[PDB]
């Protein structure tokens, strides 16, 4: 009850602030911007850390395809460069 | 209204609403309407409280009387040279971020282009510009 | 409107039986009507400079102007009362009747605007309620 | 001499480590590898983030002349924003006390600067103030991280062509449940509970009947201090 | 809006199911976008200035591809966009060549390219997009930065121009009531 009192409270002031701030009709070209909770590990490590450590993972399997996985298939797709790009994928971590 | 410093005069007045001190922001809409430009230098280099005299001493000092709209003809030698359709030519107006909405533009359009040509260059938008005044 | 004054207003300044519109307007000014360079310039259009009474007479009847009021006056001064209060300063009222029309003289404003009130703040629509009069 | 990590002749393990140490002790802590833009955390203010800095970015021509920066990326992202009309997107990485949360401030603060000032900043205002309540009621003191994000923030902005946030909208998720029920030891709650537990009025103190810091079940009342972390000054900011 | 729900919780209730979702959503939103990435390094755990601790930093080298990052040298071009992106970004560096009827995109780019100095190795136009090598794209942007802030002032110019005639306009209609104010003035001064 006090979890949900106080998680639907901080949700409320940023629906209070969304309220104020937002553009009628949505946006056509934002800027986005994603502070999330860093890879943390401690003596203990619970769900907690499991789902913190998840979010990094994912950033990093989306970091990985739009910066190495896309760019050689592009450069290959245009006609310039067919070399291929050596890098290392969470792939399999991701998976599991 | 007879030469330009009466006609700076009506100017003032307007963008400060008759107001002793106009806006800042309001200046630079004032200096723009007689086709005058500053650097970030010149545009540091401007008083907090900005009055009519000023102004007055200000367009003197700077407005160019043999070319008052010279900065819509200083786009080289080929862009004024040739003509640009209207619709693409506004285009250009709404991605430069122009203050100008619908009915504005449309005023505009009816100052430079008043025989609804097919299409309009800028040496043309400056010359109807300075009859204008 | 007083028939005795009009004939005695225009022997009064004649020249030569006829009446310049120039005292035709200050004759009007005595009786009461107010003349504008929009009066003048219909009357000059019809008889020339020179007018006989009959020609004046059909002058005077422009000068009546029966449609004015203080609402109908304000107009201009509204468009510049940005703060909603009714009243604008003598500096601001000054520019206004300086710069556009009939534009009168710096003094001719500023002698005006004592004679209604010593104060700075000055209320428009009781002004023109009161130079109507 | 250089920016990008990638102009070494020999880019092995610790070639690339010492040229990240030389420049992160003489206190240039970013340093590029196009795309990516390394910043190490340097634990004490360098004044490289003041309003001084933001307007250099800003109004500097030649982006070559420029060192490497967050306000680089900065400008670079919001020169693409304009200049093809495509949405971007910043991305802070890095593990727990990084410095991911203080990076989105400084980008922020960036797009918060203006050129001509012409802006309705009303918007902007609600924008800004936001951050220190979000960190107030979103972030908590761990052992990794005093200032840690027990959520996860992502933003949508509409930003000018010369400068100024027009609109925004800030969508958190993932709040740490159980920071608000139990919390290890020297590990602290989440800092507005301290913060409103020291810093509200003495109306509050009787109308809601709050007792001190260590008398809550919700709280550790040993953890209950944050080194130079004043939770009542934090408080005076808050509630403005 | 939230779903009153009574007995068993559903797969959508559930806090790591709900999670996953989330996180997978927002992941497509930021896919669709250029993204920009900022790599933070946690130098030591002591959390003290100017203390460089190898080991920690080297996981970090990794963790966040910096050392990775080093073979996306060997593509050598800086910019990389299609005919039309491109075009949008340059045009004003000719709007001439920039809007030709007869010319196609993909040889209007090769046009504007030229004309900014470029030589043909400064570039490699592929099958639908434009690229340009790092020493390339400086001598463009160097040239559209000079000619942005002649349109940006030339737009600014006109924009007043027709503010200043809005004012104007606004004014001319109010002028025959106060020529009235200015007659019985006239009139007033005449009595005094
Ligand atoms: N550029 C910096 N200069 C000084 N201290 C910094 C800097 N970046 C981060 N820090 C320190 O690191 C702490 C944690 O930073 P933060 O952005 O909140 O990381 P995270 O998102 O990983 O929690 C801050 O409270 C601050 O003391
Ligand atoms: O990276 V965090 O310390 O915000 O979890
Ligand atoms: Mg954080």
């Amino acid at each position: 009850l006090c979890k949900a009192m106080y998680e639907k409270l901080f949700l409320w002031i940023i629906r209070h602030l969304n309220s104020r701030i937002e553009p009628e009709g949505g946006f056509k070209t934002f800027m986005g911007m994603l502070d999330i909770f860093g890879f943390e590990v401690f003596k203990n490590n619970s769900l907690e850390q499991l789902f913190i450590n998840i979010t990094n993972e994912m950033l990093q399997k989306n970091f990985v395809d739009i910066v190495f996985e896309r760019e050689s298939k592009l450069y290959k797709d245009e006609g310039i460069s067919t070399a291929e790009l050596k890098y290392t994928s969470n792939k399999e971590v991701i998976n599991v | 209204a007879s030469d330009m410093e009466e006609k700076f005069r009506e100017a003032f007045i307007l963008f400060s609403s008759c107001s002793d001190h106009i806006e800042m922001y309001k200046f630079f809409e004032l200096m723009n309407s007689f086709g005058i430009i500053l650097t970030n230098d010149e545009k540091a280099a401007l008083p907090n409280d900005i009055n009519m005299d000023y102004w007055l001493n200000f367009a003197k000092k700077h407005y160019n009387y043999e070319q008052p709209f010279k900065h819509i003809n200083n786009v080289n030698e080929q862009n004024t040279n040739v003509q640009i359709k209207i619709d693409n030519f506004l285009g250009i107006m709404k991605a430069l971020d122009t203050r100008l909405t619908e009915s504005d533009l449309n005023i505009l359009l009816q100052i430079t282009n008043p025989e609804n040509k097919t299409t309009l260059n800028l040496k043309t938008v400056s010359q109807k510009l300075t009859e204008s005044i | 409107v007083d028939e005795s004054d009009v004939r005695i207003y225009f022997n009064e300044k004649s020249s030569g039986g006829k009446i310049s519109i120039d005292n035709a307007s200050y004759n009007a000014r005595k009786l009461g009507l107010a003349p504008s360079s929009i009066d003048e310039k219909k009357i000059k259009e019809l008889y020339g400079d020179n007018l006989t009474y009959e020609q004046y007479l059909e002058y005077l009847s422009i000068c009546v102007h029966d449609k004015d009021n203080v609402e109908e006056l304000i107009k201009m001064f509204a468009h510049f009362d940005n703060n909603c209060t009714g009243y604008l300063t003598k500096s601001q009222m000054k520019n206004i009747l300086t710069t556009w029309g009939d534009a009168l003289t710096d003094q001719e404003a500023i002698d005006a605007l004592n004679a209604f009130s010593s104060e700075d703040n000055i209320d428009y629509k009781l002004f023109c309620e009161d130079i109507l009069q | 001499s250089f920016g990008d990590i990638g102009l070494l002749n020999h880019t092995n393990i610790p070639c690339v480590l010492d040229f990240l140490k030389h420049r992160y002790l003489k206190n240039q802590i970013y340093t590029t590898a196009v795309p990516l833009i390394v910043a190490i955390n340097p634990y004490k203010d360098l004044g490289n983030t003041t309003n001084e800095w933001i307007r250099r970015y800003r109004d500097t021509a030649d982006h070559t002349k420029l060192p490497p920066h967050v306000f680089t990326c900065a400008r670079e992202a919001l020169s693409n924003l304009h200049g093809v009309n495509k949405s971007q997107t910043i991305i802070v990485s890095g593990e727990s006390g990084a410095g991911k949360t203080e990076a989105t401030k400084q980008i922020m603060r960036y797009f918060a600067s203006s050129k001509s000032g012409n802006m309705d900043l009303r918007i902007q205002t609600a924008i800004m103030a936001a951050n220190p309540v979000l960190e107030a009621f979103g972030n908590a003191k761990t052992i990794r991280n005093n200032n840690s994000s027990r959520f996860g923030r992502f933003m949508q902005l509409v930003i000018s062509h010369e400068g100024g946030i027009r609109y925004g909208s800030v969508v958190a998720f993932l709040l740490e449940k159980s920071r608000i029920i139990t919390q290890d030891d020297n590990e602290r709650s989440y800092h507005i509970f301290y913060q409103f537990l020291k810093g509200a009025n003495s109306t509050m103190k009787s109308k809601f009947g709050l007792k001190g810091v260590t008398e809550y079940k919700l709280l550790n009342p040993n953890s209950t201090e944050v080194s130079g972390v004043d939770d009542v000054k934090d408080f005076e900011e808050v509630i403005e | 809006g939230q779903v009153i729900e009574k007995g068993k919780i559903a797969k959508g209730s559930l806090i790591g199911s709900q999670f996953l979702n989330q996180l997978t959503s927002l992941m497509n939103l930021i896919n669709s976008t250029e993204p920009h990435f900022i790599r933070c390094i946690k130098p030591n755990e002591n959390k003290k200035p100017l203390e460089w601790c190898e080991p920690k930093i080297l996981i970090q080298l990794h963790a966040l591809s910096i050392l990775e990052a080093l073979v996306l040298r060997q593509l050598g071009y800086s910019y990389r966009r299609t005919f039309e992106e491109f075009l949008y970004q340059y045009k004003f560096v000719d709007i001439a060549a920039a809007e030709d009827s007869s010319v196609e995109n993909q040889n209007k780019c090769v046009n504007i390219l030229k004309l900014s100095g470029l030589s043909e190795s400064m570039y490699k136009i592929g099958k639908s997009m434009v690229f340009l090598k790092q020493e390339g794209a400086k001598i463009l942007t160097k040239i559209q930065r000079e000619k942005l802030v002649e349109w940006e002032n030339c737009v600014s110019v006109i924009e007043a121009a027709i503010l200043k005639h809005k004012y104007k306009q606004k004014v001319n209609k109010n002028i025959p009531s106060l020529l009235r104010v200015q007659a019985h003035i006239r009139k007033k001064m005449v009595a005094q």
